[PDB]
RNA sequence: GAUAACGAACGAGACUCUGGCAUGCUAACUAGUUACGCGACCCCGGUCGGCGUAACUUCUUAGAGGGACAAGUGGCGUUCAGCCACCCGAGAUUGAGCAAUAACAGGUCUGUGAUGCCCUUAGAUGUCCGGGGCUGCACGCGCGCUACACUGACUGGCUCAGCGUGUGCCUACCCUACGCCGGCAGGCGCGGGUAACCCGUUGAACCCCAUUCGUGAUGGGGAUCGGGGAUUGCAAUUAUUCCCCAUGAACGAGGAAUUCCCAGUAAGUGCGGGUCAUAAGCUUGCGUUGAUUAAGUCCCUGCCCUUUGUACACACCGCC
């Protein structure tokens, strides 16, 4: 291509391609079991895969709410006509995905269930899935005006060292209420 | 018959697995090839503050990004290479191809 | 048809002094020019301790050509003394007996170990929040 | 075997100066007396013929390395400015005092700019530039 | 030439150590001699590896002080080198005997400290490090704001210490160091 | 006319022109390597972009 | 201070208890053997383990 | 190792990165050395980074593998954990990153289209266009710069670096060789480069060798405040930056008090980036010149365990 762009700008312009594609698909597919993307560039195709759970409810009316995203993303990054395709595949071993469990918490909380209930409703699910340890941490104002940070931990959990990169998982989600704001950290 | 195929990427081992794949299938199909020539890696440097505000002892983060680059020259025709630059390509890797 | 090319390197800080040894006359030149018009003229005998410790008969039959890269003004002297010392021992190694090498090695070592052992020392980085590698900034109270 | 490289290159210009004085076809410019040679020096040259020395220094940088010395003559003859605030950067030389010199050394025949820029020298001038070196060599012990 | 060692046209032998106390902790002889007074260093990583550095090198390393001299050893060798020429042509002796005499005549034997103070004696290595720091500072103050090179200061200070003519901050601070610890010993 | 006065300053150049591409604030822009994003959001999206604290 | 940790002390013994006949006295021999009698991920932990093993086969022969 | 305790967990350590060892391996017309033939010259040579290519990887480059572990030898110790000394060897403490339970009313609503309540909302606390201020000055403190000179300022000459960045989304703003016009700031034409391919082999600084030089603020020192030329821009007045007008002022080695620091370290010393149309007395990194002292203690200011005492538990900034 004659735009004759360097290499450093290229590895950045595609790091930003992945980052805008995740912030935009997160801020919209949150309640529908969203878990991230993984892009694949070919000789003139691009197969973006939504790593969701409810794949039937993320197509809408027979691929409607996906064929809308097909012409949105083209009109955004300026792609050619039909160089993108969207597969919406389910995530296996659903117990170990953090934003996948945090959305089920920020809608179990919104539906008015109490906190000590739903913390055990996540924690029993992710001890059932076959993991080792968890550190579900909730903060924000609770049945008062002074704040207080709760926590629920069992199992085994490491904090320091390099192996935090490729063992553990980390998730943060704000959740809103009419009275205030609660926050969730998962480890 | 002067074709240079550049392999540039971040992931060292998967880039090594593609440059040795793309050499072992050339060697197992009988065409003379040069070596897996390794160019020096480039780095990036970003040093910011680890603070939204200005409060705290003055402490700074840092960020890097390494990048590698390899190039391979051949002596072959220019049609079977579309197949050759397709056998077990790996994600992340940015392959350039020049026939001129 | 002799091809007795003995290529020896040597390092100080960033001083990649490469000596070289052929067979012929006994003469030494560095970057072409001889040993006189080399740098600091206060440092003259540091090219003669390879001569004066051993003698000037030891350098009979070996001619020398020296490449130099990198470094400051002093390290390009401590890399071109160690280089031609390691090239003398490596010429008596490969082309003549291994036994008369041991006296020459012993005499050079019984004077200074730097002749044969490089210096495993370099400069050191600068941590954040200091004007150097160890020194921190001026801390003031009240 | 004698050349420039065995002569302790400090008084090679203290006799090449006197040779380009004695022959004296160098086209000294009009404005010789009233220049600073830099933007960092503070005084004029102490020596009354400061032009022949710089023609001999240039004629040996040119003997030694390169056919591409034009602004690399100012990159080799700068120095240290003194701003009264912090040590100043290696400041450039002067463009005119060397453009006028190389056009003044083109008046006789020792330099010839051909390609890839810059001024290179000729073997005919290399004869002269090489014979007085063996002279100084034998006359100095 | 078996092993003659000019220090820039001097000789290593004909050196005679008078005291028995400073016998091995002062190395200015056969094995411990080098054509020049310069080395690559690495003489402080161990504790008593400093007592093998020649006293010529330790004078060179302790001559440069006060800011505008940190990093000039190749320069401060030259002062010593003219200093032994001047001493050779003003006294007419071996100046490495003169210097070993000046170290002896300049080293202290006791010092006062805090337990109102009380006095003890000194170590020989303490006495070397003190006599060197003393007479080098006394040469520098006498060459500060004075038309005299530091070589001619060190020459006369080494002379009036191997002479004891009370023209020496080196001997002069020895009585104040002894008489204080004498009243209170 | 106000359609000739409404934007009648040069906002061609200078850092009073640009802004963040995430927050649209005008303070602290890492203009290097074409990022043009605020350093807060750069620290937030550094992991997914690819910068990492090795040393 | 070079003090061997309990993760070392616990693995020197089960290796002795199971391969007492195969082990020896030289350091570089059992240094190659623990690689193929045990899943040790690195090299430094290898040389530390065999370095304390050859200190026990000396204390045992005493 | 002793034992009414036994077995497990995180934290430390382990780990990843960088730093010096490999003549053995992996390879190179986008990096290099050794050979032959051009040349030019000095009577065999010296040459390049001006030329040409034959063999090769020691140097340059980055990948895999080894390599060092208190292993050996003595000394010391319940003959346990270990410490000191020594040989052999490139190394017998390299340097940072990540980091615990519990908690503070530490700071940030002036980073956010993360946000609850309160005020204002068309005569606007929303938004745009012209100005001017955030830079004012009897005093006081904190961070830094040039200095107080002969180990020294001034003219020549001489010869050596390592990390980097660099033609843009809206975006108009790149590093620049090489030819000329001028004191100089620069200009006018010309070419390369999306980068080990050009800028560049990045002829970087004191230090190096020959030159003039005070006991008085001297050629040391070069500041508040005075005449003229060019560049960025729609615009420089309160002077945006640099050369060419000067006052050539205080300062003769610093009081009580106090910070930092143990080996390529303190200090000296220049470069790169960041901020950036204009731009370094700040900061973040790199190199080069390279030391003196120490291998120890609880006196000072503080921390860590065991025992003790208590009228304190918003906890000695206590209570009374
Ligand atoms: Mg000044
Ligand atoms: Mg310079
Ligand atoms: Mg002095
Ligand atoms: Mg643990
Ligand atoms: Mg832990
Ligand atoms: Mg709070
Ligand atoms: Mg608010
Ligand atoms: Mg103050
Ligand atoms: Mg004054
Ligand atoms: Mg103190
Ligand atoms: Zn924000």
């Amino acid at each position: 291509m004659a735009v004759q762009i360097s290499k450093k700008r290229k590895f950045v312009a595609d790091g930003i391609f992945k980052a805008e594609l995740n912030e935009f698909l997160t801020r919209e597919l949150a309640e529908d079991g969203y878990s991230g993307v993984e892009v694949r560039v070919t000789p003139t195709r691009t197969e973006i895969i939504i790593l969701a759970t409810r794949t039937q409810n993320v197509l809408g009316e027979k691929g409607r709410r996906i064929r809308e995203l097909t012409a949105v993303v083209q009109k955004r990054f300026g792609f050619p006509e039909g160089s993108v395709e969207l597969y919406a595949e389910k995530v296996a071993t659903r117990g170990l995905c953090a934003i996948a469990q945090a959305e089920s918490l920020r809608y179990k909380l919104l539906g008015g269930l109490a906190v000590r209930r739903a913390c055990y409703g996540v924690l029993r699910f992710i001890m059932e899935s076959g993991a080792k340890g968890c550190e579900v941490v909730v903060s924000g104002k609770l049945r008062g005006q002074r704040a207080k940070s709760m926590k629920f931990v069992d199992g085994l959990m490491i904090h320091s060292g390099d192996p935090v990169n490729y063992y553990v998982d980390t998730a943060v989600r704000h959740v809103l209420l009419r009275q205030g704001v609660l926050g969730i950290k998962v480890k | 018959h002067r074709i240079r195929i550049t392999l540039t990427s971040r992931n060292v081992k998967s880039l090594e697995k593609v440059c040795a794949d793309l050499i072992r299938g050339a060697k197992e199909k009988n065409l003379k090839v040069k070596g897996p020539v390794r160019m020096p890696t480039k780095t990036l440097r970003i040093t910011t503050r680890k603070t939204p505000c200005g409060e705290g002892s003055k402490t700074w983060d840092r960020f890097q990004m390494r990048i590698h680059k390899r190039l391979i020259d051949l002596h072959s025709p220019s049609e079977i290479v579309k197949q050759i630059t397709s056998i077990s390509i790996e994600p992340g890797v940015e392959v350039e191809v020049t026939i001129a | 048809g002799p091809l007795q090319s003995v290529q020896v390197f040597g390092r100080k800080k960033t001083a990649t002094a490469v000596a070289h040894c052929k067979r012929g006359n006994g003469l030494i030149k560095v970057n072409g020019r001889p040993l006189e018009m080399i740098e600091p003229r206060t440092l003259q005998y540091k090219l003669l301790e390879p001569v004066l410790l051993l003698g000037k008969e030891r350098f009979a039959g070996v001619d020398i050509r020296v490449r130099v890269k990198g470094g400051g003004h002093v390290a390009q002297i401590y890399a071109i003394r160690q280089s031609i010392s390691k090239a003398l021992v490596a010429y008596y190694q490969k082309y003549v007996d291994e036994a008369s090498k041991k006296e020459i090695k012993d005499i050079l070592i019984q004077y200074d170990r730097t002749l044969l052992v490089a210096d495993p020392r370099r400069c050191e980085s600068k941590k954040f929040g200091g004007p150097g590698a160890r020194a921190r900034y001026q801390k003031s109270y009240r | 075997g004698v050349t420039v490289k065995d002569v302790n290159q400090q008084e090679f210009v203290r006799a090449l100066a006197a040779f380009l004085k004695k022959s004296g076809k160098l086209k000294v410019p009009e404005w010789v007396d009233t220049v600073k040679l830099a933007k960092h020096k503070e005084l004029a040259p102490y020596d009354e013929n400061w032009f022949y020395t710089r023609a001999a220094s240039t004629a040996r940088h040119l003997y030694l390395r390169g056919g591409a010395g034009v602004g690399s003559m100012t990159k080799i003859y700068g120095g240290r400015q003194r701003n009264g605030v912090m040590p100043s950067h290696f400041s450039r030389g002067s463009k005119s005092v060397a453009r006028r010199v190389l056009q003044a050394l083109e008046g006789l025949k020792m330099v010839e700019k051909d390609q890839d820029g810059g001024r290179k020298l000729t073997p005919q001038g290399q004869r002269d530039l090489d014979r007085i070196a063996g002279q100084v060599a034998a006359a100095k012990k | 030439t078996p092993d003659i060692k000019l220090f820039g046209k001097w000789s290593t032998d004909d050196v005679q150590i008078n005291d028995i106390s400073l016998q091995d902790y002062i190395a200015v002889k056969e094995k411990y001699a080098k054509y020049l007074p310069h080395s690559a260093g690495r003489y402080a990583a161990k504790r008593f590896r400093k007592a093998q550095c020649p006293i010529v090198e330790r004078l060179t390393n302790s001559m440069m002080m006060h800011g505008r001299n940190n990093g000039k050893k190749l320069m401060t060798v030259r002062i010593v080198k003219h200093a032994f020429e001047i001493i050779h042509l003003l006294t007419g002796e071996n100046p490495l005997q003169v210097l070993v005499n000046a170290i002896i005549n300049s080293g202290p034997r006791e010092d006062s400290t805090r337990i109102r103070r009380q006095a003890v004696d000194v170590s020989p290595l303490r006495r070397v490090n003190q006599a060197i720091w003393l007479l080098c500072t006394g040469a520098r103050e006498a060459a500060f704001r004075n038309i005299k090179t530091i070589a001619e200061c060190l020459a006369d200070e080494l002379i009036n210490a191997a002479k004891g003519s009370s023209n020496s901050y080196a001997i002069k601070k020895k009585d104040e160091l002894e008489r204080v610890a004498k009243s209170n010993r | 006319g106000h359609q000739q006065l409404y934007w009648s300053h040069p906002r061609k150049f200078g850092q009073g022109s640009r802004s963040c591409r995430v927050c649209s604030n005008r303070h602290g822009l890492i203009r290097k390597y074409g990022l043009n994003m605020c350093r807060q959001c750069f620290r937030q999206y550094a992991k997914d972009i690819g910068f990492i604290k090795l040393d | 201070g070079r003090v061997r940790t309990k993760t070392v002390k616990k693995a020197a013994r089960v290796i002795i208890e199971k391969y007492y006949t195969r082990l020896g006295n030289d350091f570089h021999t059992n240094k190659r053997v623990c690689e193929e009698i045990a899943i040790i991920p690195s090299k430094k932990l290898r040389n530390k383990i065999a370095g304390y093993v050859t200190h026990l086969m000396k204390r045992i022969q005493r």
